[PDB]
C-alpha cells in the first residue's frame, strides 16, 4: 500500500561521516542553543575585564555594564568573530543589550 | 596652467584661511591633479573634498605627519633603527647632532 | 632506442650525482649561517609575499594546447608516409597532399575564427 | 608473473574500474582517460607482436589521434567549468549526502528562517 | 459579501492582503494579494523575482489549491514556487500533502524547514501581513532560460 | 626645457637669504602619473617597455 | 492638484511621443517593421554589437589595433556641483515605514542619531582624554602566569 | 561597486565556483579584497558632528573586523590578544576624542583607511604597526615584565619617580 | 580581419558572477629591488594572465 | 486596523524635527529620481526608445520594467558612480558573507 | 526658432573610424572629399 | 552512578581508559564562567538518575592538559562521547538540554549494532590522529 504517512525515500538520506549522532533532517538548520550562547557571551565579556559577568543582567544597557561604542562595538566584533557571522550594520547599529544580541543570534541558522 | 591656444600662462591664487584648509578638488577636471592634489595633501595638508584618491603619496608607511609646514622641524620626530629584540626595524624618538 | 647499457648508463649519472652532492657537502663545510627573521620566507623584491599557494594564471593559451595537440597529432600520422617516401604512389601522393590541405584548411580556419590570439 | 596477455587484459579492466573508484573530479576523469587509452595503445601493440597483423598495428596511430581528440575535448570541457559556476569536485553540485565526502555540508543561503 | 441593495461598492484596498517577502537580492519588499489567489498568481501579478515558476501552477483540473485535496490529484508538476514561510504562518498552513512533500524532497537546491509550493498556497485572510522568503529556485531544462 | 620635458621651479622669497618656499614641478612626475593610462592593454613585456619609454628618473619624481 | 498636474503634464509628453511615431512616412514605416523584424532575429551578441556601434567602438580589426584611443583614452566627463552640494550621502535603501516590524529592525537606527544629536548638542567642547602612561601589572597574568 | 570595499572584489572559494553551486559569496569585510586598490574617493562631506561620529564609529568597526586578519598575518598576535589589540586601538582613539572639526576628522579618517588598507596590504612592517596596536600602559604580552620602577619606586609620587631617574644624560 | 571585439573586452555587471574576474589576482609587485623598477618604485600590479589590469603605484620610496 | 488610501494600515507618522522624518523625505525624493513607487516598485510611465520595457517618468527615468523591484545596490551605483563611504554592511552583503 | 541640424556624439570625435567615415561620407567619395592618397 | 573528581589529568586519563565505558559524560569546569557551580550542581544530580552512563568531572584549571586532550573551547563543557569517541556536546548550562541529549544518545548508542570484535574502547585522541594521517598529513607532506 502507498502510504503516504512514508514520504521517505532516497534523496531523504540524511547520514553523514562528520556528525556521529544523526542529524534531525536533511537540511543542516540547526540553531544555537540559549545556553551555548551565553556561555559565549559570558567568555567575550570576560575578555574585556572592565565588567563583572557574574551579577550581569542580560537585558540591561552596555553603558550601564560601563560599555561605550568603543568597548559595545569592540564586544559585537568579538562576538561575531566568535560566531563568524557578520551583523547587519541596522542590527550592529541597533543591538541595545546582550539578551537582544543572544536572541539575534540564537535567530541566525548560518551561526556556527 | 598654460594655454597652448592663447599660448600663455595663467597663476589661479586661492587664499585659504578655514581652519581645516578644505578645498575643492579639480581631479575630476584635470587628470594630472590626481598625484599632484595627493602630494599636495600629503604635504602640506590640503583637504582636497570629493578627491579621486585620498592615499597617500610620498610620506613613510606608518607615519602621521606633514613635513612640508612651517612647525615641522627640519629632522623631525621618529626615527627607525634596527632592533635586535625583534629581529626587525623598530621606530623611536629622533635625536638627532645639531650643527 | 635504448637499453640495458642506458639503464647502466643512467646508474652511471646518478653516481656522477652523488659524487657532486659530496663535492657540496664538503663546500658547504667551510661556511656558517645565522638564522634570520626571512631568511626562509619567499623573496618578493623585498616585502612580504601576499600569498602562499593561490597564485592561480588565466590560462589564455587552451586553445594554442588544444591546437598544439591536434598538430602534434597530425604531423606523427604525416610522419610514417615520409619515412619511406622512396616507393610513394600515385595514391600514396594523393593521400599526402589531402592531409596536406586537410592540415593548411585546419589553420587556415584557426586563424580565420581570429583564435590563435589571447583573449581576456 | 602472469602471462602478457592476461596482464594486459587485467590492467586495462582494472583502469577502467579504477576510472570510477577515485572521486569525482573532471581533471581526473581526464587523466584516466588517457591512461586508458595509452592501456589500450599497448595492448594493441602487444596483440599485433602476438599475430604478427599489421593492421592491428596500425591502430596505435589513429589510437593516438583519438585519445588526442578526447583530451582536447576534455580539456575544453574543463575550461567551460569556470564560467558555468560550477566546482571541479563534481559531488560538491549535488544537494544528495553521501559518506565519501568528510566535509560536504550545504544549507540555504538565508539569515533566518523564522522572522519573529 | 451579503451587500445589500444601494449599497456602495467596497474599496479593494480593505481587502489588500500583505506578504512581506525576502527577495533574493536580500530585499524586503512587500506584496499585495487577493483573496483566493494562489501566492504563484499573486507573485506572477505583482513581478516577484526569484522564483522560476517552471510549471507555472501545475496541472489545471483537481490542482492542490482545491479544499480538500482530491486523492487523484498530481500535485506539483515542478520545484520551483519553493518559498520559506513564517514560523505562525507556516504553522496556520499544517502539514504538506504527502505528493508536496515526495515533490519538495527531490529538489537540487537546499530546502528549508518552512519550505512550501507557492502555487499549492491559497490565499486565506489569516495570512494577512504575511512573512515569506523566495530563496533562487533551481533552472532545470534548456526551455527554462527562454 | 631639459631632455625630459620642461622641469620648473616656484620659488617664493619672503626677503630672507632663504626662499620661503620653493616647489619643483619635474615632468618625470607628469610621466608617472599617466604611465596607468598608458599602461592598460599592454602586456608585461609592453609594460616594461612603456616603463622604459616614459622617461621618467625616480629622483626627480622623489624630490 | 499635484496629482493631476502631473497627470497633465505626463498626457502632453505621451501626445509629443505619438506625434513623434504618428508623423511617420511609408519609408519610416517600413523601416521600423524591418528594424522590429530584425530585432526579432538579433541574438544577443548582435545587441551588444548594436549598442558598441552607438558607443563609438572599433568594428573591425584594424580598428581595434588602436582601440583603447575610444574606449579607454575616453576621459569621463567631470561631475556637477550640484551633485557636490548635496543633502545627504548615505546608501539608498527602501523606506520600511509601513512593513512589518520584524523588518524594521533591519532598517538604520534613526535613535541612534537623535541620542547622538542630544549628545554634541551638550557636548559642544570637551577636554582631551589623557590615557594614562603609568606603569602597571598585567590584567591578565596569563601572558606571565602560564605554564602550559 | 567600483570600490575595494565593494562587494564583487571576493576570492572566490573554488577556481570555478564564486561559494557553491547552489549560491554565490565571499569573505572581503574580514579579508582582503580580490584585487588593488586603484582607488581611494575622500569621504564625502558630514556637516553635522552627528554624521562625523557615526563615520569614526565605522571605521573603528571596520579597523575591529581586521584585527584578527591583522594579526594573523603579521605574526604579532603573540604581543596581545585580539580583544586586547581592539582595546588599546580604542584606547588611542579616545586619546583623539577631543577634535570637533568636521572635515579634520574626515581627513583623519581618510589617513586611518589608507593606513589600514596599506597593512591589509601587508606594505608595511610588523614591527611598526605595532606602535597603534600596543598597550598603552601595559608590557607586551610576547616578552617578560619587569617590575623594578613599581617595586623601588612604590607608591612613590610621579614627581618623585620623575625626579629619581633624571630627564638628561648624566655625564653631559 | 574579423570582429574581435568581444575577445578584447570583459565587463562585470551588477552582481553578475560570470561578468567579474573569475580568477585568482596575481597581485604580483614591481617592488623596489626590481632591475626594471628603477629602483625606487612598488608598482602595485594587479596583472591577469601577465597583462596587467590595476595599477597602483607605491612610490616616495626615495624621497628625500 | 483602520487603512489609509494605501493597502497598508495606517501608521501614526515620526516627530517634526525627527531626523528619521527628514531622511523618510529624503528617500521618497531619491526614489522619484529613480522612479520607485511609494512601495518601491519601478511604476510606469512614457515609453523611452531604446530601453526596452522601461518607461520615463516625470521627476526621472526609471532603471526596471514597469511595477518592478528597484534595486538598492543599483541605485546605490547610479548614485555614487564610485563613492564608497563605508562598506555598508547590506542584507545582502551578510548573506555573501553566510554563503562563505 | 527653426530646429537646430543633428549633431551626432558620435561626431566631433578626434578620430573617425570606418563606419564614422561612411556616416559623415554618405553622398561622396573618399577621393572626392579628401582627395587620393598616393603610396 | 555518581560523579568522579579528578584534578590530574593523567589521573582521569588512566581511569577514564581503565573503565572502558559504554557511554562517558565528562563534566569540564573552569573559574572563569561565573555559572560553573550551578553546572557542578546539575552535573552531580544526573550522575544519579543515569547509571548508565559514567560521570567523570575535570576542572580545567587544575588540569590544563585536560583542555587540550578535550579541545574544549569554553567552559562548562558536557562531552558525551561513545565507547572512547566524540558523540555529542553540551556547550552550555542547561539541565533539560543535557537530559535531553543524554537521553537522546542513549537511545542512538543502543540502536546501533556493532559488529563483533569492532566494538572496543579507543582513545579520544585516536579519531584525531586518524584524521590527520588520512587528511591533514597528505596536504602539509605536499604544502611544506
Ligand atoms: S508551479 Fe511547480 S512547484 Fe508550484
Amino acid at each position: 500500500f502507498q502510504d503516504n504517512q512514508d514520504r521517505s525515500r532516497v534523496e531523504t538520506n540524511s547520514a553523514t561521516w562528520a556528525h556521529n549522532l544523526p542529524k534531525e533532517n536533511k537540511f543542516n538548520t540547526e540553531t544555537l542553543e540559549k545556553q551555548e550562547v551565553e556561555s559565549r557571551i559570558l567568555k567575550v565579556l570576560s575578555n574585556f575585564e572592565q565588567v563583572n559577568l557574574k551579577n550581569l543582567r542580560w537585558e540591561q544597557n552596555f553603558k550601564k555594564l560601563g560599555l561605550d561604542s568603543l568597548d559595545q562595538t569592540a564586544l559585537l566584533a568579538s562576538i561575531e568573530h566568535e560566531f563568524t557571522i557578520l551583523f547587519p550594520d541596522g542590527v550592529f547599529e541597533g543591538f541595545e543589550n546582550l539578551e537582544q544580541v543572544v536572541n539575534y543570534i540564537l535567530k541566525n541558522i548560518n551561526a556556527v | 596652467y598654460y594655454n597652448y591656444f592663447l599660448k600663455s600662462k595663467l597663476t589661479l591664487f586661492i587664499i585659504l584661511n578655514n581652519l581645516n584648509k578644505s578645498i575643492d578638488s579639480i581631479d575630476r577636471i584635470f587628470a594630472n591633479a590626481n598625484w599632484l592634489e595627493r602630494e599636495t595633501s600629503e604635504m602640506y595638508g590640503i583637504n582636497y573634498k570629493w578627491k579621486i584618491d585620498t592615499r597617500k603619496l610620498l610620506l613613510d608607511y606608518s607615519k602621521i605627519e606633514n613635513p612640508m609646514l612651517k612647525e615641522f622641524q627640519s629632522e623631525g620626530t621618529q626615527d627607525a633603527f634596527y632592533n635586535i629584540f625583534e629581529n626587525q626595524v623598530v621606530v623611536l624618538k629622533n635625536e638627532t647632532v645639531e650643527l | 632506442m635504448g637499453d640495458a647499457v642506458v639503464i647502466h648508463l643512467i646508474q652511471n649519472v646518478l653516481i656522477f650525482g652523488i659524487i657532486f652532492w659530496l663535492l657540496t657537502w664538503g663546500a658547504e663545510y667551510f661556511y656558517t649561517v645565522k638564522q634570520q627573521l626571512t631568511k626562509k620566507q619567499f623573496y618578493e623584491c623585498g616585502f612580504k609575499s601576499i600569498s602562499e599557494l593561490n597564485i592561480q594564471i588565466n590560462f589564455n593559451f587552451f586553445m594554442l594546447a588544444v591546437f598544439l595537440i591536434l598538430y602534434d597529432v597530425e604531423f606523427t600520422f604525416l610522419f610514417p608516409v615520409l619515412f619511406n617516401f622512396s616507393m610513394f604512389s600515385t595514391t600514396e601522393l594523393f593521400l599526402a597532399f589531402f592531409f596536406i590541405f586537410l592540415i593548411l584548411v585546419s589553420l587556415l580556419y584557426d586563424w580565420l575564427n581570429n583564435v590563435l590570439s589571447w583573449s581576456a | 608473473m602472469l602471462t602478457w596477455i592476461s596482464f594486459w587484459s587485467l590492467i586495462f579492466w582494472l583502469i577502467l574500474i579504477i576510472l570510477v573508484l577515485k572521486p569525482k573530479n573532471f581533471i581526473s576523469i581526464l587523466f584516466m582517460s588517457e591512461l586508458t587509452w595509452l592501456a589500450l595503445y599497448c595492448l594493441s601493440l602487444l596483440f599485433g607482436a602476438i599475430y604478427c597483423d599489421i593492421t592491428l598495428l596500425s591502430i596505435s596511430f589513429f589510437i593516438l589521434g583519438v585519445a588526442g581528440l578526447e583530451f582536447s575535448f576534455g580539456i575544453l570541457i574543463a575550461i567551460l567549468y569556470k564560467n558555468l559556476n560550477e566546482s571541479l569536485n563534481t559531488d560538491l553540485n549535488n544537494n544528495n549526502n553521501n559518506q565519501n565526502i568528510f566535509d560536504k555540508n550545504f544549507k540555504t543561503p538565508l539569515e533566518k528562517i523564522n522572522w519573529q | 459579501h451579503h451587500h445589500h441593495a444601494g449599497d456602495q461598492a467596497d474599496r479593494v484596498a480593505d481587502k489588500i492582503i500583505w506578504i512581506n517577502i525576502q527577495n533574493r537580492i536580500g530585499q524586503f519588499e512587500r506584496i499585495s494579494a487577493f483573496e483566493g489567489e494562489s501566492l504563484l498568481e499573486a507573485l506572477q501579478r505583482n513581478k516577484v523575482a526569484g522564483i522560476v515558476a517552471t510549471c507555472e501552477g501545475g496541472e489545471d483540473i483537481n490542482t492542490m489549491l482545491e479544499k480538500p485535496i482530491d486523492p487523484v490529484t498530481y500535485g506539483p508538476f515542478c520545484s520551483s514556487c519553493q518559498v520559506v514561510v513564517s514560523n505562525p504562518w507556516r504553522n496556520k498552513m499544517g502539514n504538506l500533502h504527502y505528493l508536496e512533500e515526495r515533490n519538495l524532497v527531490r529538489s537540487s537546491y537546499p530546502t528549508t524547514e518552512n519550505s512550501r509550493l507557492a502555487c499549492c498556497i491559497l490565499v486565506e485572510k489569516w495570512m494577512n501581513e504575511m512573512i515569506i522568503s523566495i530563496p533562487q529556485n533551481p533552472n532545470s531544462v534548456y526551455e527554462d532560460n527562454m | 626645457e631639459s631632455p625630459k620635458g620642461e622641469f620648473g621651479v616656484s620659488m617664493l622669497s619672503d626677503g630672507s637669504n632663504k626662499p620661503y618656499k620653493c616647489k619643483v614641478r619635474s615632468p618625470a612626475l607628469h610621466h608617472l602619473q599617466v604611465l596607468p593610462k598608458i599602461g592598460k592593454g599592454h602586456f608585461l613585456a609592453d609594460l616594461v617597455a612603456l616603463v622604459g619609454t616614459v622617461d621618467i628618473v625616480f629622483g626627480e619624481i622623489d624630490r | 492638484r499635484q496629482v493631476l498636474q502631473e497627470h497633465h503634464q505626463e498626457c502632453v509628453q505621451l501626445a509629443r511621443i505619438h506625434a513623434e511615431e504618428t508623423e511617420k512616412s511609408f519609408r519610416e514605416v517600413l523601416n521600423d517593421f524591418d528594424r522590429i523584424t530584425a530585432e526579432a532575429e538579433y541574438d544577443h551578441e548582435s545587441l551588444a554589437l548594436q549598442k558598441m556601434r552607438d558607443l563609438g567602438f572599433p568594428m573591425e580589426g584594424e580598428e581595434e589595433e588602436y582601440i583603447e584611443q575610444r574606449v579607454f583614452m575616453r576621459e569621463q566627463l567631470p561631475p556637477l556641483e550640484s551633485e557636490f552640494w548635496k543633502k545627504n550621502y548615505d546608501p539608498y535603501e527602501q523606506d520600511l515605514f509601513h512593513f512589518p516590524d520584524s523588518f524594521k529592525a533591519y532598517q538604520q537606527q534613526y535613535k541612534r542619531y537623535d541620542e547622538a544629536k542630544k549628545y554634541f548638542e551638550e557636548n559642544p567642547n570637551v577636554e582631551a582624554t589623557i590615557i594614562d602612561r603609568e606603569f602597571k601589572e598585567p590584567t591578565n597574568k596569563k601572558p606571565w602566569t602560564r605554564k602550559y | 561597486m567600483n570600490h575595494y570595499w565593494g562587494s564583487s572584489n571576493t576570492i572566490p572559494a573554488s577556481s570555478t565556483q564564486n561559494n557553491n553551486y547552489f549560491s554565490g559569496g565571499g569573505n572581503n569585510v574580514t579579508i582582503r579584497g580580490n584585487e588593488i586598490m586603484e582607488r581611494l574617493p575622500s569621504q564625502t562631506p558630514s556637516q553635522n558632528m552627528v554624521q562625523a561620529s557615526m563615520k569614526t564609529l565605522r571605521f573603528y568597526r571596520k579597523f575591529c573586523r581586521l584585527i584578527p586578519f591583522i594579526l594573523r598575518i603579521h605574526n604579532i598576535g603573540t604581543k596581545f590578544t585580539a580583544q586586547q589589540a581592539m582595546i588599546n586601538f580604542g584606547n588611542y582613539i579616545r586619546e583623539r576624542n577631543h577634535y570637533r572639526d568636521p572635515g579634520l576628522i574626515d581627513h583623519r579618517i581618510q589617513l586611518g583607511y589608507e593606513l589600514l588598507y596599506e597593512a591589509e596590504m601587508h606594505f608595511s612592517q610588523h614591527t611598526i604597526l605595532m606602535q597603534y596596536l600596543s598597550p598603552y600602559n601595559t608590557p607586551l604580552s610576547d616578552r617578560g615584565y619587569s617590575y623594578l620602577e613599581k617595586v623601588k619606586y612604590g607608591n612613590k609620587s610621579k614627581f618623585l619617580q620623575g625626579f629619581y631617574k633624571g630627564n638628561k644624560p648624566t655625564e653631559f | 580581419m574579423n570582429r574581435s571585439i568581444f575577445q578584447l573586452w570583459k565587463p562585470e555587471s551588477p552582481r553578475s558572477n560570470v561578468n567579474s574576474k573569475q580568477i585568482k589576482t596575481m597581485n604580483v609587485n614591481f617592488g623596489p629591488q626590481h632591475p626594471a623598477a628603477h629602483g625606487v618604485l612598488r608598482l602595485i600590479l594587479q596583472l591577469n594572465g601577465e597583462i596587467a589590469e590595476r595599477f597602483d603605484p607605491h612610490i616616495g620610496l626615495l624621497h628625500r | 486596523r483602520r487603512r489609509s488610501v494605501d493597502g497598508n494600515a495606517i501608521r501614526q507618522p515620526h516627530k517634526v524635527g525627527t531626523y528619521a522624518a527628514e531622511k523618510q523625505r529624503l528617500l521618497a525624493e531619491e526614489r522619484a529620481k529613480f522612479n520607485v513607487d511609494h512601495l518601491g516598485r519601478y511604476k510606469g510611465g512614457l515609453p523611452v526608445k531604446g530601453k526596452g520595457s522601461i518607461r520615463k517618468g516625470i521627476h526621472g527615468e526609471g532603471f526596471g520594467a514597469p511595477s518592478h523591484a528597484h534595486d538598492a545596490l543599483i541605485h546605490q551605483i547610479k548614485q555614487s558612480k564610485d563613492t564608497m563611504d563605508y562598506q555598508n554592511i547590506t542584507n545582502e552583503v551578510a548573506q555573501n558573507f553566510a554563503n562563505h | 526658432s527653426p530646429a537646430p541640424p543633428t549633431i551626432g556624439q558620435v561626431e566631433l570625435e578626434p578620430f573617425k573610424f570606418n563606419h564614422e567615415r561612411d556616416q559623415l561620407i554618405y553622398g561622396y567619395t573618399m577621393e572626392e572629399l579628401y582627395g587620393k592618397k598616393f603610396g | 552512578s555518581r560523579v568522579r573528581s579528578f584534578n590530574d589529568f593523567k589521573a582521569a586519563k588512566t581511569y577514564i581508559d581503565t573503565l572502558k565505558p559504554k557511554l562517558a559524560c565528562l563534566y569540564f569546569r573552569a573559574d572563569w564562567n561565573p555559572l560553573c557551580e550551578q553546572a557542578d550542581k546539575d552535573f552531580d544530580k544526573l550522575s544519579d538518575t543515569h547509571l548508565e552512563y559514567e560521570f567523570v568531572k575535570i576542572d580545567i584549571d587544575k588540569a590544563p592538559q585536560a583542555k587540550g586532550y578535550f579541545a574544549v573551547r569554553c567552559e562548562p563543557e558536557f562531552l558525551l562521547l561513545c565507547l572512547g569517541q566524540e558523540m555529542t556536546r553540551q556547550t552550555g548550562q542547561n539541565q533539560r538540554n543535557l537530559e535531553h541529549r543524554l537521553f537522546k544518545v542513549q537511545e542512538y548508542v543502543k540502536g546501533l549494532n556493532f559488529p563483533a570484535g569492532m566494538d572496543t574502547y579507543e582513545e579520544f585522541h585516536e579519531q584525531y590522529m586518524a584524521e590527520h594521517t588520512q587528511l591533514d598529513k597528505e596536504i602539509n607532506e605536499w604544502a611544506r
